[PDB]
């Protein structure tokens, strides 16, 4: 059944698995009519689909034209999402199909497993963890590439960069949920702490910037200090 | 009118005759039920004193053969068994009648209860689910299992319900996923009426007997089969206006006739909530709706 603290070193064992997160799918902003009324417009959105072991992010681009016409989106949003991982599982050679697809959201779990009737031996499940997916889009190059997006697409990347030819996927993991979780509580403070020391830069092909082992662990502190001052403002405590 | 006798009532056991019952005293000299209205079926079920675990019983229709029941001290049970020689039987109904030996189904006159949980009920399809071809009556108990529970393990003794699975291939068409998930109409009309069933009497006579083995013998596959068809029907979009007008009669009689004491373990609170509140069907269902609210507003 569900994944949680106990079951943890799973993510980075040697059976194929995906994460998927829907929260960026069907994004809108709010705005007042002339009349006076309000309104959505819908933006850009995307699938977060990451292999947590291999680092290989399957970013499937949800472009404002699936919305055109369409009544309850934020229901479609959970179908079309479905549809679009099960259209990438049938993509993939039989060795590359994932033996498991992990949801961050209970909801997502009925129409990912009738789109994925087809795939009986593929285990869908749900997760207790608190992940920080919907924090992708405050990563740049992501939200770039989203936000350009004139037609569907899919864009293939690296969320390690080349971290694992020096550390393990569950240290990998850990470094991006601890980034991930600190751009969500403060976008703008973790932000400035990744890229305030401008000799530090992103490589063409990375996402995150350059830095030293040395360097990871005085990052990896700020976003920890980061995000506890803002539990105790949140809390009061 | 027509008679089952009892050879004997050895062993002190409640029986049950359709909607009513009996107590019968160990030894107590009970030779049978008599005045049995022809043109429905009927199920004689037992309740032993000393084991309130295993209610068993015996759907049957007189028009079928003559049926009589008989304690087998080996197996420890009621059996029914068809009387071949006509002469012998009427012989032998003729005078436990004279010595008055048998209760009569006791019908009023007014009451239409039976024929209302039975309307669709055909014994021909009860024996297509309850497979045991030499004898022209159907033995069901508490425990028998049903062909979608050994799938999720004896075949020769199971409950062959249509398997009917929201999470199907069967149930979903390729490319109307969402479409045919939210809305059953396609599983409904296309698959089950016009694949499996041929026509709505079919359907409501498989859901009448479902229920009917979930109330009397406290059958839990029977149980899952009767809403299960209740909840393919109610989150259908697209039903024939006669099959929710008679949909809303069956369920109108199941309700009145449920002991009030059984149902948290014969009602299923999602279903309902969801058939009565949030599906399709929600404004379809008067008379239901209406003996639910009044009958068990806990549940809802």
């Amino acid at each position: 059944g569900a994944m949680n603290s106990s079951n943890y070193a799973e993510l980075f064992n040697n059976d194929i698995k995906l994460f998927v997160d829907d929260t960026n799918v069907y994004r809108v902003t709010v705005h007042k009519t002339f009349e006076g009324n309000v309104a959505t417009k819908a933006i850009n959105g995307c699938i977060f689909t990451l292999n947590p072991k291999t680092g290989h992010l399957f970013l499937k681009i949800i472009h404002t034209s699936v919305w055109a016409g369409q009544k309850r989106l934020s229901q479609l949003a959970k179908w079309k999402t479905a549809e679009e991982v099960s259209a990438l599982v049938r993509s993939l050679p039989k060795e590359e199909q994932p033996k498991q697809i992990i949801v961050t959201r209970k909801a997502m779990l009925d129409p990912l497993e009738v789109h994925m009737l087809d795939f009986p031996n593929i285990a869908i499940r749900p997760t207790e963890l608190r992940l920080p997916f919907s924090a992708a889009m405050s990563i740049d190059k992501l939200s770039d590439v989203v936000m350009k997006a004139t037609e569907p697409q899919m864009v293939l990347f690296n969320i390690y960069d080349d971290w694992l030819d020096r550390i393990s996927s569950y240290t990998a993991f850990s470094r991006l949920t601890l980034l991930l979780r600190a751009l969500k509580t403060n976008e703008e403070s973790a932000k400035m702490i990744l890229l305030s020391d401008p000799t530090i830069t992103i490589k063409s092909y990375h996402l995150w910037p350059s830095f030293t082992d040395e360097q990871w662990i005085t990052i990896e502190s700020q976003m920890r200090d980061l995000i506890l001052t803002e539990y105790g403002r949140k809390y009061n405590v | 009118m027509n008679t089952v006798p009892f050879t004997s009532a050895p062993i002190e056991v409640t029986i049950g005759i359709d909607q009513y019952s009996f107590n019968v005293k160990e030894n107590q000299p009970f030779h049978g039920i008599k005045d049995i209205p022809i043109g429905h079926v009927h199920v004689i079920h037992f309740q032993h004193a000393d084991n309130s675990s295993m209610r068993y019983g015996y759907w049957f229709d007189c028009r079928m053969g003559n049926f009589y029941i008989q304690y087998d001290p080996k197996d420890g049970l009621y059996k029914m068994m068809e009387e071949r020689d006509g002469a012998k039987f009427e012989n032998i109904v003729h005078n436990f009648k004279e010595r008055q030996m048998m209760v009569s189904y006791p019908k009023i006159d007014e009451d239409d209860t039976w024929y209302n949980l039975t309307e669709f009920v055909q014994m021909d399809k009860i024996r297509k689910i309850v497979r045991k071809d030499e004898n022209q009556f159907s033995y069901v108990d508490s425990s028998m299992t049903t062909v979608q529970e050994n799938e999720l393990s004896d075949p020769a003794h199971s409950l062959n319900y249509t398997v009917i699975n929201f999470k199907s291939r069967e149930a979903i068409r390729p490319g109307h996923e969402m479409e045919d998930f939210l809305d059953k109409s396609y599983y409904l009309n296309t698959v089950m009426l016009q694949g499996i069933f041929k026509n709505s009497s079919n359907y409501f006579g498989e859901l009448q007997f479902a229920f009917l083995n979930a109330m009397f013998f406290g059958n839990y596959g029977s149980s899952l089969q009767w809403h299960a068809m209740i909840e393919l029907i109610c989150s259908s979009a697209t039903v024939p206006k006669h099959m929710l007008d008679k949909l809303d009669e069956i369920l109108y009689y199941q309700i009145k006739t449920l002991p009030e004491q059984y149902s948290d373990i014969l009602l299923n609170e999602r279903v309902w909530n969801i058939c009565l509140y949030s599906s399709f069907q929600k404004n379809s269902l008067h008379n239901t709706e209406k003996i639910m609210e009044n009958k068990y507003p806990e549940l809802l």
